[PDB]
């Protein structure tokens, strides 16, 4: 019970730290890769058009 | 990766294709100029021959 509540608070703190600091950069890297592939496909389409 | 390589190859091939289409344009321009110059040259040469033989006939 009490140890369960303490562990739950610890997990909440861990999740808050992750979402606050590590989630933004991983999301940014994901978006960067998405934009890179989008640009590659757009450039392929532009090369076909040319 | 194949699409990336094909896009690069397409860019290079289209660049050289526009270059070669232009080069063909000047090449056929020069070709037409050469044939026009020929036509004129052989026409005037035949005229020279005809006028020379007419001069010979007149002299005789």
């Amino acid at each position: 019970m009490s140890i369960f509540i303490g562990q739950l608070i610890g997990f909440a703190v861990i999740a808050f730290i992750i979402v606050k600091w590590v989630v933004p950069p991983v999301r940014t890297l994901m978006r960067n890769q998405q934009e890179a592939v989008r640009a590659a496909l757009a450039e392929s389409a532009e090369a076909a058009k040319k | 990766e194949a699409m990336l390589a094909k896009t690069a190859a397409d860019n290079r091939k289209s660049a050289e294709q526009v270059a070669a289409a232009q080069a063909d344009y000047e090449k056929e321009m020069a070709e037409a100029r050469a044939q026009a110059s020929a036509l004129r040259d052989e026409a005037r040469a035949a005229g020279r021959s005809v006028v020379d033989e007419k001069r010979a006939q007149a002299s005789g």
